[PDB]
RNA sequence: GGAACUUGAGUGCAGAAGAGGAGAGUGGAAUUCCACGUGUAGCGGUGAAAUGCGUAGAGAUGUGGAGGAACACCAGUGGCGAAGGCGACUCUCUGGUCUGUAACUGACGCUGAGGAGCGAAAGCGUGGGGAGCGAACAGGAUUAGAUACCCUGGUAGUCCACGCCGUAAACGAUGAGUGCUAAGUGUUAGGGGGUUUCCGCCCCUUAGUGCUGCAGCUAACGCAUUAAGCACUCCGCCUGGGGAGU
């Protein structure tokens, strides 16, 4: 087990209730991979230098986790199906 | 590999003439102070003064030198070395540089210069010889 | 003989910084041409500025940064 | 994988075979199996209207719903079969339901995975969902041009499929050799290429073989008497002289295109011709 | 990896004393599972050249050990590979 | 041969960084093509030109889409790796190196014919890919001739996957290991200390690596604690040129 940091982009135009609903489906993958929660914040809306499908600006997340070490393997695919999130990136924590 | 503590020391008394430093250490064996002390007694060395410490080592040895300039020893060279061994009868002996070199040749009475070798009539390995 | 002008100013109130959380110093990193500064100007030795250059390169995974734009 | 056969003949020579490791049992199931009389490529009249058709090894056809009409109800990858009918291989899966349908079967797919046939089914491999849920670029197979007709795309091993995107009317998609068409976004398909690709590679190696494919030898028309064929006639190996490379038939074949240049598919064709 | 507690669950095993860190023993032990999942590792990609020059001289070393080994305490070394079940 | 020792060597503990290897995913810029908008006689290329592209509306510009290849700037006689060689990012597995009190093993070391593996680029076999670049080749020029240097194109190749081939100025034209031998001035990562909480200055000690130079070596040029210096151990190799690496 080790420690990972998490960023994900999700739809600066989405309703705050479909939000709800990517979030916790987020979370619920995330607890099914059993990593352990240790930290978090929201970076929310920012304005970004450039595009990446076509949106100007996006809702920037992070998690911070103990975990696996072969969860990150899954939650990738997981994380590429939905249409409503942008990119994901898993950073190993070593600071 | 630290193939032959005797030649290393060797090189190490040249290096030491060619380097003029008043001394330099050795690491310790029997055979190398004995030896050292044959030196001892031909003169071309002024001293030599083990220090233990554990375990082998460490000897100290002070190079002589002459009161007009000049290197001791115009040269030393080790004959005797791995992968080709030598023989010596004893009458077979060469006297190295004429009557000023002198042969160092381990012997089973112990190591013996080519004078006291001739004397005792024993044969034995020739280690080196320095002139 | 010797001293560099503006050197370092980060291992004097540093370190460990940052992976790339922050955008602020990153902000500080960036030139106006969008490009990180030279060591000549940034002060900072190889290792910490090759750290820094994976974590800028990071952040531009991040978007934090701009990756390109007008000198 | 293929083994190589030994030249202990001259058959062996260059004969091959793929390894059939894909295949679990030796028999199927009884439920499913369905008659095959062979025609031999005969007119209903009875004229040849295919030459060199005929002659082959008996079959015995599986059923296979490609349509999938089912949804909802999870599957099961229960068992794996040899297909004398076609180069893609038969694998066996059981529904929750307690039904058995043979389905056709992309490859690395294991025994005993899930397999849902609704929309709301994962992207993993032996799923089928609406082109609509299917995220851009993922390889498709068994493709339906309409809704309960089954799929006729993408059947045979080794070919694939890939979406360039899509619109609410119609879903763009990458037919096998780059040809494009608009397929309706209602309509249902399969993620995940068909396996035995190793099927191309195979070699015969031998006539006798072919006998029981049953591919029946087909003569060169240079060959054949002038009033049979248009290229025959001459002294012994005549010169294609005549203009135009010709079959028995008096359309030409060799760049001629055989298409219709009015035809309702004609619409769809966003792209054609990428060789 | 291999993970540390299987390290220290691996030497205490082997150990001839209360204290032997080092030793034949433990060396051609922590050894021998680096080997097996180096090995492993080999199995898993055979386009790792690196790997296998270093398992060669990985190799060497378990060669050179169990060679002195032979050389020293020939009973030692029979209940060894005995209890590894390794060497021909 | 018996009995011992830790300094050679190995292992461990505590740390250190590295374009090291392989697999998977992902990134943006640009070239090119396609689609449309805009707008019109040039565009492109050379020493000069012409071939070539363009009123069937190019080039240019705006937007969108597609595909392949390479990773700018960071980048540094920087780093890693045995060599060959490795330069976007993320993750997965994993090799190697260095430092430090110091635990343990107690010579367990070095080299190494045969043998085995790796081994640039080009090439060959099979299946894919092919944006650009580009042998062969086509055309236009240059010239007495131009089977070239130049330009406009362009196949194989260059790319991937599974194999073969095992050649290079594969060079540092300097084999590998070890000991010793003035120094100096940088850097690459560590360790200790002498004031300072720190910052930071100073001194010392390891290993990598750049240059200048004392002794010493030399046909000369030069080398020179990274010897080609002084020594040791082992392997490879040379015996006039051409004929002939036939």
């Amino acid at each position: 087990m080790r420690k990972y940091e998490v960023m994900y982009i999700i739809r600066p135009n989405i309703d705050e209730e479909s939000k709800k609903a990517v979030i916790e489906r987020f979370n619920n993958v995330l607890t099914s991979n059993g990593a352990e929660i240790t930290g978090t914040k929201d970076w929310g809306k920012r304005r970004l230098a450039y595009e990446i499908n076509d949106f100007r600006d996006g809702f920037y997340q992070i998690v911070n986790v103990q975990s696996d070490a072969a969860a990150v393997q899954e939650f990738d695919r997981l994380a590429k199906i939905s249409d409503d999130i942008i990119r994901h990136i898993v950073v190993k924590e070593e600071e | 590999v630290m193939t032959d503590p005797i030649a290393d020391m060797l090189t190490r008394i040249r290096n030491a003439n060619m380097v003029r430093h008043e001394k330099l250490e050795i690491p310790a064996s029997k055979l190398k102070r004995e030896i050292a002390e044959i030196l001892k007694r031909e003169g071309f060395i002024r001293d030599v003064e083990f220090v233990e410490d554990s375990k082998q080592g460490i000897i100290r040895v002070f190079l002589k030198y002459g009161q007009n300039n000049e290197r001791v020893i115009t040269g030393l060279k080790r004959i005797s070395k791995p992968g080709l061994r030598v023989y010596a009868k004893s009458n077979e002996v060469p006297r190295v540089l004429n009557g000023l070199g002198i042969a160092i040749i381990s012997t089973s009475q112990g190591v013996l210069t080519d004078k006291e070798a001739r004397a005792k009539q024993a044969g034995g390995e020739v280690l080196a010889y320095v002139w | 003989r010797a001293k560099r002008r503006k050197v370092c100013y980060f291992t004097s109130n540093g370190i460990t910084h940052i992976d790339y959380k922050d955008v602020d110093l990153l902000k500080k990193f960036v030139s106006e041409r969008g490009k990180i500064l030279p060591r000549r100007v940034t002060g900072t030795n190889a290792k910490y500025q090759r750290k820094l250059t994976a974590a800028i390169k990071r952040a531009r995974q991040m978007a934090l940064l701009p990756y390109v734009s007008g000198e | 994988a293929i083994k190589k056969y030994k030249p202990t003949s001259n058959g062996r020579r260059g004969m091959t075979t793929s390894d059939f490791a894909e295949i679990t049992t030796d028999k199927p199931e009884k439920s499913l199996l369905a008659p095959l009389h062979k025609k031999g490529g005969r007119n209903n009249q009875g004229k040849l209207t295919v030459r060199h058709q005929g002659g082959g090894h008996k079959r015995q056809y599986r059923v296979i719903d490609f349509k999938r009409d089912k949804d909802g109800i999870p599957g099961r990858v229960a068992t794996v079969e040899y297909d004398p009918n076609r180069s893609a291989n038969i694998a066996l899966i059981n529904y929750a339901d307690g039904e058995k349908r043979y389905i056709l079967a992309p490859k690395g797919i294991q025994v005993g995975t899930e397999i849902m046939s609704g929309p709301e089914a994962d992207i993993k491999v032996g799923n089928a969902l609406p082109l609509i849920n299917i995220p851009v670029g993922t390889v498709v197979h068994n493709i339906e041009l309409k809704p309960g007709k089954g799929g006729q795309l993408v059947r045979s091993a080794g070919t694939s499929a890939q979406v360039l995107g899509k619109e609410g009317k119609y879903v763009l998609v990458r037919l096998n050799s780059g040809e494009v068409r608009m397929i309706l976004s209602a309509c249902r398909a399969s993620i995940g290429q068909v396996g035995n690709e190793q099927h191309e590679l195979i070699n015969i190696g031998k006539a006798g073989r072919s006998r029981w494919k049953g591919i029946r030898p087909t003569v060169r028309g240079s060959v054949m008497n002038p009033n049979d064929h248009p290229h025959g006639g001459g002294e012994g190996r005549a010169p294609i002289g005549r203009k135009s490379p010709m079959s028995p038939w008096g359309k030409p074949t060799l760049g001629f295109k055989t298409r219709k240049k009015k035809n309702k598919s004609d619409k769809f064709i966003v792209r054609r011709r990428k060789n | 990896a291999i993970t540390q507690e299987r390290k220290n669950q691996l030497i205490n095993e082997f150990k001839t004393h209360e204290s032997d860190t080092g030793s034949p023993e433990v060396q051609i032990a922590i050894l021998t599972d680096s080997i097996n999942n180096l090995n492993e590792h080999l199995r898993t990609h055979k386009k790792d050249h690196h790997s296998r020059r270093g398992l060669l001289k990985m190799v060497g070393k378990r060669r050179n050990l169990l060679t002195y080994l032979r050389n020293k305490d020939v009973t030692r070394y029979r209940e060894l590979i005995n209890k590894l079940g390794l060497r021909r």
